[PDB]
């Protein structure tokens, strides 16, 4: 019978967080939940990785000068208009976290899941991980480079 | 017991 590619189920996707990454993540839950967002989103997860100067989403941002307040407003205008009980991931973020643990344990030479690598995978694939907004204010970041250099480019990171 | 993230884990699966 008919099988699509395999799928690893969340919680061994969670896993594989570094402590520090988990924590942002646990904050972005918060956050959705103290909206009454339907899902925790990338974006809800980019918003608390935005407020740690050292997470691995600045260090990249910081980079390509980019500003924090920028990546803030398009989060803040793309946001689900929907109020709701638990919320679920979205699927694109389970999704997108077992392409960056793919990308992490294979290319970029990292044991643990970092928001550097779930970032990467976004910009990497972003028509299908990222708003139009976002997708515009990030069509600068070099990919090739963050992957190739990864572990450099943000060796001042908490996430390490 | 279960944290938030284990019931949002959980809403996932579900």
């Amino acid at each position: 019978h008919h099988t699509d590619p395999i799928r690893i189920e969340l919680p061994t996707l969670i896993a594989k967080l570094n402590a520090q990454s988990k924590l942002a993540l646990e904050q972005a839950a918060s956050l959705c939940i103290e909206r009454q967002h339907p899902e925790v989103t990338l974006e809800h997860y980019l918003d608390v990785l935005l407020d740690n100067p050292l997470s691995d989403v600045r260090l990249v941002l910081k980079q390509a000068g980019l500003e924090v307040d920028q990546v803030k407003q398009a989060i803040a205008s793309t946001y689900s208009r929907e109020q709701v009980t638990y919320p679920a991931f979205s699927p694109l973020l389970v999704e997108l976290l077992q392409e960056a643990w793919l990308l992490s344990s294979t290319e970029l030479e990292q044991a643990e899941l970092r928001s550097g690598a779930i970032f990467l995978a976004a910009l990497t694939r972003a028509d299908r991980y990222l708003s139009f907004k976002l997708i515009s204010l990030f069509e600068g970041i070099n990919r090739e480079n963050l992957k190739k250099h990864f572990a450099m480019i943000l060796s001042d990171s908490a996430e390490t | 017991q279960g944290s938030l993230l284990d019931e949002i884990m959980a809403q996932t699966r579900c």
